[PDB]
RNA sequence: ACCGAUAGUGAACAGUACCGUGAGGGAAAGGUGAAAAGCACCCCGGAAGGGGAGUGAAAUAGAACCUGAAACCGUGUGCU
RNA sequence: CUACCCUUGGUCAGGUUGAAGUUCAGGUAACACUGAAUGGAGGACCGAACCGACUUACGUUGAAAAGUGAGCGGAUGAACU
RNA sequence: UGAGUAGCGAAAGACGGGUGAGAAUCCCGUCCACCGAUUGACUAAGGUUUCCAGAGGAAGGCUCGUCCGCUCUGGGUUAGUCGGGUCCUAAGCUGAGGCCGACAGGCGUAGGCGAUGGAUAACAGGUUGAUAUUCCUGUACCACCUAUAUGGGGGGACGCAGUAGGAUAGGCGAAGCGUGCGAUUGGAUGCACGUCUAAGCAGUAAGGCUGCUGAGCUGUGAUGGGGAGAAUUCGAGUCGUUGAUUUCACACUGCCGAGAAAAGCCUCUAUAGGUGCCCGUACCGCAAACCGACACAGGUAGUCAAGAUGAGAAUUCUAAGGUGAGCGAGCGAACUCUCGUUAAGGAACUCGGCAAAAUGACCCCGUAACUUCGGGAGAAGGGGUGCUCUUAGAGCCGCAGUGAAUAGGCCCAAGCGACUGUUUAUCAAAAACACAGGUCUCUGCUAAACCGUAAGGUGAUGUAUAGGGGCUGACGCCUGCCCGGU
């Protein structure tokens, strides 16, 4: 369950700056709480975390052409380690 | 005298802050009838510069700006007129001033030109 | 208040046989081999 | 001047709502007419 | 011995866009070319747009692309 | 939107007037009665906010499908929101 | 076509510098001007990416555009404590059984949902292009977990007005300290600013109530921070006065119209470690992003509330902060509009003094008929305001002294309506409606009346000093004749 909580890292200026302080930033489930977020964090990367912080991205209008839409919604949680480190590359 | 679009009042402010322009710059670029007036008003200020004396300066500073002028030195607008610029106009009688027409803008198509010292 | 009757073409372009602009009034510059309009500077 | 449409999120909802609708049997025939005509949108 | 894009379904690309608090109302909009071969390159231009050169049977078939009527808008002038 | 209502909230710069009571003083056989102070009532008075819309000017292919400028009515109440 | 015509939607801009193919219109600067009980600041609804950065200029922008709430690309919203849910109930909605009804369905009991109300634990500083009581720093608090050690009662819990106080916030002054500055215009050696710091935790406490409560203060929090400042280190937090619209507190007094519920809560039957979810959080927000088809002179709930003047949140000029309004340049014709002045006269204008003019503040004199004894009344009509000096006088100046702005015109008589109030959203605000008061009439309670087919309701959790209906319309004096007809 912990990998589908978990899908993709994001990659952004303030995200790289959160890593400099020591905190990662994953787009995660729209369904999961942060306890799910920090357990599966945990699991995935045998890291400690102090705590989790999220928040909920509203569909965006995007269009191409004559075709009017949204992207999708997103939650995007930012997770705080007091012990060890991720490696993204 | 023209009235430059103006009521009494913005048209003095106006003539006040062009003249005081012109002290400082000693060439500006405006519109014909702006600067028609502004070479009266110019003029008559260099007048009371050349004449020097302590109710002349007073009278002067009815009517300049309080604009600072900055070799690190540093100056007021009614300083200058009352040193480098009447120092200069000392032996001219008069015509302190000349209007050069540079043709229409684009935006509104007004004659611009450019008022400067002589 | 209102046009009574429509305009004909040919009372339009008789009203409009002054409607129309000047060649500005331009010399030439000595120096440059241009053109510019008359009492006015480069 | 003050006009007729003053908007309430909360208001239209509990008046025009997919709920509202479905609480009567006469705000069931209107879904089921927008079905059938095909529309995108069936309540606010 | 039905229609052929104002016709035929409202809808040839839509119960959409848009209008309305709502029930509800409700459009417009088809066609390059046989084949994209959809104009390399040069020139003016910031670009847009053009002139060449090329492709093509044809480019006033260059995409706002078959045909291209009329109203309407211009340029030239034989008579007045 | 508007009319009326239900439940639950909120708002009203400042001036002015001075009801009932009370107390003291006169006064009585006892009450009535009177003056001063105190007191702070009122769909009270003047007047901002706010709520209106009486007159007038302007606007009348509007800045606006009912408005703007200047005055004007109410402004602790059957008030306004 | 009208026609290069009307219009381009309230207003102050000027110049220098820059960018650029192109600049009145973009950026930077200086000066000028406008708002400032707000054109400032912060919440809510509503909108829903409009927010930020880089790039762009076809179309949108009433001009232009190098710019943008527009286009392209990539970003941005962090919560145990903030608002909501995992708490409570109001109106209202819904409603197991149940009652009623051609059908469909209507009603309703227990119960449930439902904030605009009740309960409820976090503050200060720093930081980004864009978030911050959310991130970071420092210091806390709350609930739960682990280890060492059910019935009763109360309460919650409430209106409106007014008064006297305590405290604090805030304002002002002296400069006590501190920081600067010290002036080429005649003169002086004075000019201008700063003067703080939370929750929490201990001690205390003006008051208030009949021991319980209680604003606030002191210390700590804090060798931290923030600071007018000097070149990362160093830097002041003092005296007086005034004083709330905030708070003690609906505390106290008074009044009649007599002022939720329920839960949380109360009462009677320590330390240590650890855990703490979901929703919202961008931006606009008295508006260019909301409601008005518009980048529309309109509408849009609450909060904060500086100085001079003053009774004031009025007036005028300013502070904090914000803004110069998305067409301009000339000219200075008629005419239109908005403003100012005007000889002599002064309503001769006109349906009508319509409009305008005049009055206007504060202080002191003074004030009629009539009256329901309250009033009328700011009746009317008159005097005084400047500045300096002495302690009411003496002087000084102007045409003029509330020298600006803001601030009742008044009187006499008549109709109507007693009065405050209400009305034809958008041609009528009135003499119309209402009204307190009067009278008539119905109604003995499962009342009459009204809604509904009914059930169920309103009347009313009222009971003839009450409820419904008709007419009249304060108050004073009064309200005559006719019962043949309806
Ligand atoms: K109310
Ligand atoms: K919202
Ligand atoms: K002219
Ligand atoms: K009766
Ligand atoms: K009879
Ligand atoms: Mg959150
Ligand atoms: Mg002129
Ligand atoms: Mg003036
Ligand atoms: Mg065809
Ligand atoms: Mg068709
Ligand atoms: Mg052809
Ligand atoms: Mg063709
Ligand atoms: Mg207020
Ligand atoms: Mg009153
Ligand atoms: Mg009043
Ligand atoms: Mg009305
Ligand atoms: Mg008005
Ligand atoms: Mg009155
Ligand atoms: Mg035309
Ligand atoms: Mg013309
Ligand atoms: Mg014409
Ligand atoms: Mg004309
Ligand atoms: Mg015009
Ligand atoms: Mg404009
Ligand atoms: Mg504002
Ligand atoms: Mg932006
Ligand atoms: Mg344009
Ligand atoms: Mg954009
Ligand atoms: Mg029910
Ligand atoms: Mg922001
Ligand atoms: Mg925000
Ligand atoms: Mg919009
Ligand atoms: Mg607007
Ligand atoms: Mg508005
Ligand atoms: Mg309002
Ligand atoms: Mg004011
Ligand atoms: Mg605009
Ligand atoms: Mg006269
Ligand atoms: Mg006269
Ligand atoms: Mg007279
Ligand atoms: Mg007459
Ligand atoms: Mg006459
Ligand atoms: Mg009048
Ligand atoms: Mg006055
Ligand atoms: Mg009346
Ligand atoms: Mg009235
Ligand atoms: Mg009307
Ligand atoms: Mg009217
Ligand atoms: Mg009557
Ligand atoms: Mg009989
Ligand atoms: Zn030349």
């Amino acid at each position: 369950e912990a990998r589908d909580i978990l899908k993709r890292p994001v990659i952004t200026e303030k995200s790289s700056e959160a890593m400099a302080e020591d905190k990662y930033t994953f787009d995660v489930d729209t369904r999961v709480n942060k306890t799910q977020v920090k357990m599966a964090v945990e699991e995935i990367f045998n890291v400690k975390v102090a705590s989790v912080n999220i928040m909920n991205y509203k569909p965006k209008k995007k269009r191409m052409g004559r075709y009017q839409g949204y992207t999708n919604k997103r939650r995007k949680a930012i997770v705080t380690l007091k012990e060890g480190s991720i490696d993204l590359f | 005298y023209r009235k430059l679009g103006r009521t009494s009042d913005q048209r003095k402010a106006m003539l006040r802050d062009l003249a005081t322009s012109l002290i400082i710059s000693e060439r500006i670029e405006t519109t014909e009838a702006r600067a028609k007036e502004v070479r009266s008003v110019v003029e008559k200020l260099i007048t009371l510069g050349k004449k020097g004396d302590l109710a002349s300066r007073r009278n002067a500073a009815k009517t300049l700006r309080n604009v600072e002028i900055l070799d690190e030195t540093t100056q007021t607008a009614l300083q200058k007129l009352f040193g480098e610029i009447a120092e200069r106009y000392t032996e001219r009688q008069g015509g302190y001033t000349r209007i050069l027409k540079q043709g229409p803008r684009r935006g509104d198509g007004a004659e611009s030109v450019i008022i400067e010292l002589v | 208040a209102v046009p009574k009757r429509r305009t004909s073409k040919t009372r339009k372009n008789k009203r409009r046989t002054h409607f129309k602009i000047s060649v500005p009034g331009m010399t030439e510059c000595p120096n440059c081999g241009e053109y510019k309009l008359s009492h006015r500077v480069c | 001047v003050k006009r007729t449409y003053q908007p309430n999120k909360r208001k239209h909802s509990k008046v025009h709502g997919f709920r509202k609708r479905m609480s009567t049997k006469n705000g069931r025939k209107v879904l089921a007419r927008r079905r059938r005509k095909g529309r995108k949108v069936l309540s606010a």
